[PDB]
C-alpha cells in the first residue's frame, strides 16, 4: 500500500467485501465459534502501542516487533481466547457487550503467493455494554486473506490493527476487532 | 475533612471500610497533597530511558512529569508545565532530546529542565534570575532497575520507603547479578474506578484470584492452598504469594516461563542469591504493592503505576520487566503471555476491569455509600516473628495487608508533614 | 444548606420557586437522603416477575437494586451491592435466577438476598455471620398489582403514604375484579433535566398538554371542564377532563376511547368506582405519587423517574392494561402507547426536548436568580368537594404543583419520619 | 443470514446500496414526503427494546411481538408520524436535528416471493441539534425490500432496527433509522 | 472565599499570579456574579441585525441571551428563559421573526421580550400582572458598531466604561465615515481552557506572536512597538510601529496596502489626527475587559463565553470598512478566515496550547506555585503625550498584570459603588 | 445535481470512485499530506460553510452563502500555504501529529456537464484523537466535482464542500483536512 492499489476486478472487490461484511456479523451476533474458525493455523492477530511523538519521530510511533503491545496472538492463544469468551464465567462478556463493526474503505493488492491478498480497511467500533457504557473506537485493519475451500472462502492469515488511540480510551479490550 | 472524622473512616481493630473513602471530592483533594505530594512513586525503568536525552513522560498524581536522562547518567524527574504561564514544556510520550522549548513563548530548558533562555530577556526581563524559574523537581532513586519519584525533600530516602518489603520485591529484581530490564512498550488505559481498589488488589488480593474473579483465565490458559501474605510493619506496602504448587502458574503464564521460573540453572542462581530454595523456586503468583501506587506481579513480571484521575477514575501504566540475561526465546516469552494476561485485553486483567467499574456506578447511590465494607478477613491470626519471613505474616487468603493499607492511608492523610507521619512508627 | 434556608426556597402561599432546587448539588445529595432514602418508589407490577426466581433490576435514586419473587410468592427488594468490597452482585437486567454469585470474590447469595456462602469461611472468616452480611433490604408492599419499595421502617405503610390519592389510583388499577397486568417490556432513556420537572408535570400540568406543547402530537392522531386534585398532604396529585372524549381520541384512537367510555368493560368501571362520572366521563388523566411515580389513567402509561444528579434523569416507562381485557384490545394499548408516550413517541418526543433546554439554560446566574412563577390558580381551590376527596381547582392549575414542591421541603427539611410526621395538619 | 449469503451479482449489490444511500440523503435532507414514499402499504417498521442478559438467556435479549418496543408502527401510524414531522409546531424537529447515516455491511439474500429481497446493514447514526447536543447510535437493519416501478426502484416492506443500546442514550427518537 | 484571600492570588507589584484563578469552581462562580453579572459584555454588530425583527441569540457569561431589532430601532437584549418555569424562549440561532412565543405552556411575548399573552388568563391567572413577569432585560449601548449589554443598573454607560480604550477600538472601527460592517456568519467553538488566558492574550500577549506560537502561520504566508494598559479597568491593547513585513504574512498583499497606503488609509490618518495611527499600526490586539477581544488590521472580533473554569467558547467574526471596495470586503473574508478561525493557520495553534495548559492544572503541585508575570515590570510611561493611559515597550505582560488586578477588584467589590472606589484620583 | 434520485451507472465508475476516496483518506490518516495536495485542482475550491440551527420556515438560512463567512473557503493558493503549515516542525496543532481515520460512504455518482468530471455525494465519520486523550468525532456530507486525470490516483478534486453535523464546532480546532 505504499502506492496506489492497481485497479482490481469489482467481482473481486464484492467478495472481499462480503467476507469482512459477514465476519462483522459473526462478531457482532456473538457467532465466536464461526469467527474463530476463519483463523488460520498460522494467524499472527497483531495490534501495536501507539505513541504520540513529533513530526521528527513518528518512526517509533507504533510499538514494532520484539516489543509490547495490545494484541500478539497465534493460533493457540486465540485459542485459549475463544475458550474465555464462550465461558458461563467469563465475566467482561457475560453478560456480552453489544458491538458494531461498520467496515469501510476496502482496497486490495495482491499476494506474493497466489490465493493470498493484502488488504486495508477502516472501522468503526461501537461497544456498548451494561446500562450505559458507550466506547467508541476507530482504526485501520491491515490484512493478508488467504483463499480457502470453505463457505467463508478465505481464511484470516495476518491481521494489524493500527488503533487511533494512544492511551486506550477503555476499561478493558475484551472484543476482537 | 478533620483528621478525626478521616480516622473514622477506616478500622483494622474490627475490619471496616467506609465506601465513602473512594468517591469523597474532597477526600481526594488531600490525597494529591498528603499521599502523592509525598509519596514515592513508580517513574518506571532505568533501561527504557538508558541513553543521554532520552525521556518519557510520567505522572505524579495529576502532575504530569518529565523523566529524562542526563549527561552524567542522572535521571532527572520536574513538572511538564513552563512556569511563565503552564505551558506543557513537551508533548511527546518519549524520544531523544538535546533541549525543549515551550511552544507558547519559547521559554528554554536543559534536558534536566534547567531555565536556560527566555526570548528578549534584555529589555523585557531584566532582573530575571533564571535559575530560580524553571519547573518543579522531584528527587529521583532507583531500586534494581526501577525510578522512583517524591516531591518532599523531608520523606525519608527510598530504601527506607520500602524497608522491609525490599525483600519481596526481590523475588522479582534481584533473581541474578545482570539484573532486569524492560521490555520496550508502555500500555496506558482508562478504568472509572477509585484508585485504591487497584492498590488494594495488588497488596493483599490473592483471594479473588483463588475464587471467580479469574475462573475464565484460568481456563484459557488450560488444554492452590499453601501460601503466605506479607504485611509491612510500617508504610502500607503487602506482597501474597502460595508456595510448592505450579498447578496456578502453568495456567497463567504457560509452560516455558514455569519452567524458567521453578527449575534449571537461572531458578537455582535465584535461590542462591536470596539464600533460599523457597524463596527462589516455590513461589508461585506472588502479588505486591508499594504504596500507594505501585503494583506487580513477581514471576508473572507485570508491573504498574495507577494514577488516579479523581476518585471515580484511573490510568494504568503497564510494561513487562525481564531478566536482562535470560534467552531471547524467554524474554519473547514473557512478552506475550504478559500481554495475553495481565492487560486491558488480556485474559486474565479484562475482567479485573469490569469488575471495578461496577463497584464504582454502584457508589453512586446513597445507602451504597452508608454501609461499611468488610475487611475482617483473617483478623489476629498473624505473626510478626517468623523466622524466614519478614513483618506480619499471615495466611495468603487474609485482608491483613489491605489493612496495613487502608491504615497507612489514615496516617499519611492526617499527618501535615513526614515529623507527623514519623511520629506514627 | 440550613433548614430554615430550604423552606424560602419554595413559598405556596405567593406560588414562587427559587430555581436553584433545580441545579444546587448539596441539595440534590440531601434529596437522596431525605426524599429517596425514605419514600415508597415505583418498582413495577407484580406480573412482571410472577414466578418464583423472576428478577427484575430496578433504581431507589442512585441506589440499584433487585426485585425479586420468593418461593413463597412475597417480593424482596435488596440492594444490588456486595458488602465485602461492593461488587454488583447482577450485572443483568432480570430474568429467573436460581441464585446470585458475586463475581469478585464468589460470596454467593440465595434468591432472597441472604448471604449464604462465603468461599475458605472456616480459614479465613471464623467469626463472621452470614446473615448479617447480606446487602440492605428494603420493604416492600403492593397496591393493586403495582410494586413500591421503602428503605425507612420509621416511613408508613404504602396504604397510608398513598393516603386518600388511593380514590384517582383507581381510575386505572381498580376497573375489575382481575386487575391489570403489564405488558411486558420496560422502555428507558436519558433525558438530561431535573426530576422534579417530570414529576410536577405529570402531578399538575395539564397547562401543557392544554397549548403548545403537543398540538404536533395530536395532528397525527387525525378540552373545555375539568378538574385538579391536590393531595391533603403528600405532594400527590393528578388532574383530568370531564365529558370530552375529543382529547382521548386523537391520543389513544377510536378502539380504546370507546373501551374506555362505553359497552360492558367501561360500565363495570363505574359500578366498582360507584360514579358514572369516574368510570366513563374521565378523560386524560395524568397523576404523580410523590417523588417520582407517575401514570396517565386512560392512556396507561406508567414510569418511575431516577434521578442522575440534579442535572439528569432515567425514564423508566412500560404499559399496564386489564388483566380480562380481549387480546385485540391489550394489543391496541402496546402499539398507541409506544406510538404517544416513549422516547420516539409522538407526544413525549417533545418533553424530553422541553425540559432539556430548560436544564441548559440554568447553568446561567442569572436564570438562577429570580424566581419561576407558581401562581396559577391561588386561591381558586375547594377542599369541601362531595364527589372528590383533597384539594380540588380547576383542571388548570399549579396546585397540585405547589403541594408537590412544599411536600419536597417537607421532606428535605425533617431528619426523620416523626419530624415529617409533625408537618401534618 | 443464518448461514453466509450465496453470492449475489455485483449490479444487485449496487442498486441496492444506491436505494440505502439515497434512502439516507433523504433523512438527512430532511425530505420526509419522499422518504415515507418509500414505506409499502404492508410495512412493519419495527424497533425492539434490547436487555443486558446473561449468557444463558440471551434468547430474551430482544423484545418480541406482542411486547413492548421503541417501534412497532404500521402504514397508518408511519404517515400520523409525518403528518407530525412536517408541521411548525412539531418542536423536537423545529428546529431540526442534522443526522448523518453512515450506512454499510449491505448483504443480500434473495426473498421468499420474488421481487423480494432480504437485506441485512449496519449503521452509525450521528444526530446533533441545538447548541451542542450529540447522540450517536450504532446497529442492524434487517430489511425486506420489495421491487416497484418508481424512480426509487424499491418500497420498504419490512424493517427491524436492532439497537447497539439498552437504555437508550437519547432524550428521545424523533428522528428515523 | 473571603476578599482578602481573592487579593493574594494575583500581586501587581511582584508579578506573580496564583493558578487556581484558572480552576477553582467557587471562583469561577464569583465571576459569573461579580464580573458577567455586571460588566459590558460584545453582543455583535449593528449590521447583523439591521431590520426590524431580526434577532441573534449571545451569552452573558453562560446567561443566554436574545439580541432583537425593534421597530423603533432599538436594540434590545433579554435573558432566553420564560420565568414560567424555564423554557428557552427561542431555540434558533437567529431570524426575523414579529413575536416569540414559549414552546411549553404558551406564554407569548412581544419583539421586545414583553409577555403580551398568557394561555386562559382569566380563568386561571386572574392576578397576574404581566408586565412585571417578562425576561430579565440588559441595558445595551453601541460603540461605533459593536453591540454591548450589561445587567447592571448602577454600571457606568459603555463610554464610561471604554474610557481611553476607545482611542484604540477607533483604529478598527473609525477609519472611515461610513462605519464597519460586519460581513454575515459567526463561528463558534469550544475551547476546554479558562476564559482568562484567552482575555489575557489580546490583551498583552504580542510576545506570543514575536516568539515560537505562530512560526508555522508565518510561514504559511510568504521589533518596534507599544503596548496599552488602561488607566481602570483592565483593558488593553498592544502593536507594532512602522514594519509592514509581519502583517503580510498574516493578511497578504492587498489587506497590508489598503491598511497602510492610499486614500482610505490617508483618510484613516486624518480622522485619527495622526499618520502614524493610521497607516503604521501593524498587527494590533485587544481587550475590552472582560471577554471582548479583537485585532485591529485583521479585523476578527470576538466574545469568549464561559462554560466553567475548564471551558469556553470562542464566537469570532469578521468586520470591514462598510465603503470598502467588494473586492476587498472578500479579501478580510477569505484571509480572516485562512488565519484567525478555528482552522485558520494562526489560531489553529492557540487553541492547542490553552488546551494543555489547562488539563495539566489539574495536578497539585501544578497549582502550588505562582506563574511568572514580571516581564517589563516599572518600564512604564503614563504620561506620553501621543497615546494615553499606561504605556510600555510592545513586550511587556503590564495590560496582563492590569487585567488581572481588575479581576481582584470586581471579585471583591460587593457593588458598583465599591468598585468606583478603587479607582484613581 | 442531487434533486432526483441518481441515474444508475457502471459499476466499473462507482469502484473506481469508490477507490480514490478510500486512497484518498489514507493519504490523510497516514499524514501523506504532499500526496494529498497533489490531488487537488489548480481551480480548486475548498468550501466547508458555517451551519446554523433555524426554525423550518427558515432552514434555507441553514448554511453560510457564496459572500459570508465560514469554516473553510479555500483557493489553490490558499491549500498551498495550509500544506507548508502542517509540514512545518513548529507547526504545533500537528507536530505531535493528531491520529484521524476518515470512514466514507454513501458515494453516489452524477456524470457531469462536462466530460470527465463528476458530480459525488458521499457521508464520513472523521475520528479524530490525539496527545494522551482528546476525542473529536464529525460527520456530515461531501459534495464534490471530481475531475478524471492522468496520475496514479486517477482524478483530481476540483470542488469540495463539506456539509459538517454540527453548528458550534465540538472541538478546540479544525487543524486536519475533511
Ligand atoms: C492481585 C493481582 C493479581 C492476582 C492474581 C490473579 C490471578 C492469578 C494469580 C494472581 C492476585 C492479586
Ligand atoms: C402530564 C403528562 C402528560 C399530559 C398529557 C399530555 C397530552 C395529552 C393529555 C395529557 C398531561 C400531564
Ligand atoms: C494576541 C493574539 C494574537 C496576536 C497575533 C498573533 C499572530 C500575528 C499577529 C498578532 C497578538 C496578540
Ligand atoms: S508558557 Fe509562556 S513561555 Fe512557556
Ligand atoms: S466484592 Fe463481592 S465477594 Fe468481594
Ligand atoms: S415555561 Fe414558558 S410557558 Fe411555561
Ligand atoms: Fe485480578
Ligand atoms: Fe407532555
Ligand atoms: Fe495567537
Amino acid at each position: 500500500f505504499r502506492t496506489k492499489p492497481a485497479p482490481v476486478d469489482p467481482s473481486l472487490q464484492h467478495e472481499i467485501e462480503q467476507f469482512y461484511y459477514w465476519e462483522a456479523k459473526l462478531l457482532n451476533d456473538r457467532r465466536f465459534q464461526e469467527w474463530f474458525d476463519l483463523l488460520a493455523e498460522d494467524i499472527h492477530y497483531f495490534m501495536p502501542i501507539r505513541t504520540t511523538r513529533i513530526m521528527r519521530e513518528t518512526a517509533q510511533e507504533y510499538s514494532g516487533a520484539r516489543e509490547y503491545a495490545h494484541f500478539d496472538d497465534n493460533a493457540q492463544m486465540m485459542r485459549g481466547r475463544l475458550r474465555k469468551i464462550t465461558s458461563d464465567v467469563s465475566w467482561s462478556e457475560n453478560p456480552a457487550s453489544r458491538t458494531r463493526h461498520v467496515i469501510s474503505n476496502v482496497m486490495i493488492v495482491d499476494g506474493e503467493k497466489p490465493g493470498e491478498y493484502h488488504v486495508s480497511s477502516v472501522f468503526i467500533v461501537y461497544r456498548n455494554r451494561l446500562e450505559r457504557q458507550l466506547d467508541i473506537f476507530a482504526g485501520e485493519r491491515k490484512d493478508i486473506l488467504r483463499r480457502t475451500g470453505s463457505e467463508a472462502g478465505f481464511e484470516l492469515a495476518k491481521r494489524t490493527i493500527l488503533i487511533d488511540q494512544s492511551t486506550i480510551l477503555s476499561n478493558n479490550l475484551s472484543f476482537f476487532f | 475533612w478533620a483528621d478525626a472524622d478521616i480516622a473514622e473512616l477506616v478500622d483494622e481493630r474490627t475490619g471496616r471500610l467506609d465506601p465513602r473513602i473512594y468517591t469523597d471530592e474532597a477526600l481526594y483533594e488531600q490525597e494529591l497533597e498528603r499521599i502523592f505530594g509525598r509519596s514515592w512513586l513508580l517513574m518506571g525503568h532505568e533501561t527504557q530511558i538508558p541513553k543521554a536525552g532520552d525521556f518519557m513522560t510520567n505522572y505524579m498524581g495529576e502532575d504530569p512529569v518529565m523523566v529524562v536522562r542526563q549527561k552524567n547518567g542522572e535521571i532527572r524527574v520536574f513538572l511538564n508545565q513552563c512556569r511563565h504561564r503552564g505551558m506543557r514544556i513537551c508533548r511527546a510520550d518519549g524520544g531523544n532530546a538535546k533541549s525543549f522549548t515551550c511552544s507558547y513563548h519559547g521559554w528554554a530548558y536543559d534536558t534536566g529542565g534547567n531555565l536556560v533562555s527566555v526570548p528578549f530577556e534584555e529589555q523585557a526581563f531584566p532582573g530575571l534570575r533564571k535559575e530560580d524559574w524553571g519547573p518543579l523537581q522531584a528527587r529521583v532513586e532507583t531500586y534494581k532497575g526501577l525510578i522512583f519519584a517524591n516531591w518532599d525533600a523531608d520523606a525519608p530516602d527510598l530504601d527506607t520507603y520500602l524497608g522491609e518489603a525490599k525483600f519481596y520485591m526481590d523475588h522479582m529484581l534481584d533473581r541474578t547479578e545482570a539484573g532486569t530490564e524492560a521490555i520496550p512498550g508502555i500500555q496506558k488505559w482508562v478504568i472509572p474506578c477509585n484508585w485504591k481498589f487497584a492498590a488494594e488488589q495488588f497488596c493483599s488480593d490473592m483471594y479473588h484470584a483463588g475464587t471467580t474473579s479469574h475462573l475464565s483465565g484460568i481456563l484459557a490458559g488450560l488444554p492452590p492452598t499453601e501460601g503466605i501474605q506479607y504485611r509491612a510493619t510500617w508504610g502500607g506496602h503487602g506482597s501474597g504469594f502460595y508456595i510448592g504448587d505450579p498447578n496456578l502458574l502453568l495456567a497463567i503464564m504457560g509452560p516455558k516461563v514455569t519452567e524458567y521460573w521453578t527449575q534449571g540453572p537461572a531458578a537455582e542462581k535465584a535461590s542462591e542469591r536470596l539464600g533460599s530454595t523457597e524463596r527462589g523456586q516455590q513461589l508461585m503468583a506472588q502479588h505486591m504493592t508499594i504504596f500507594p501506587t505501585c503494583s506487580f506481579l513477581p514471576g508473572i513480571n507485570t508491573i504498574r503505576a495507577w494514577h488516579p484521575r479523581g476518585p471515580n477514575e484511573i490510568e494504568v501504566w503497564a510494561f513487562t520487566v525481564v531478566d536482562a540475561d535470560a534467552p531471547e526465546e524467554m524474554k519473547e516469552e514473557y512478552r506475550q503471555q504478559t500481554l495475553r494476561t495481565f492487560s486491558a485485553g488480556g485474559v486474565f486483567e479484562q475482567d479485573d476491569g469490569e469488575n471495578w467499574v461496577e463497584i464504582q456506578q454502584v457508589l453512586r447511590g446513597h445507602k451504597a455509600r452508608s454501609r461499611p465494607f468488610n475487611a475482617e478477613m483473617g483478623l489476629g491470626q498473624t505473626d510478626s516473628d517468623n523466622p524466614d519471613y519478614p513483618g506480619t505474616i499471615s495466611y495468603v487468603y487474609s485482608e491483613e495487608a489491605a489493612r496495613g493499607l487502608y491504615t497507612q492511608w489514615v496516617r499519611m492523610m492526617t499527618s501535615p508533614d513526614w515529623a507527623a507521619l514519623d511520629a506514627t512508627r
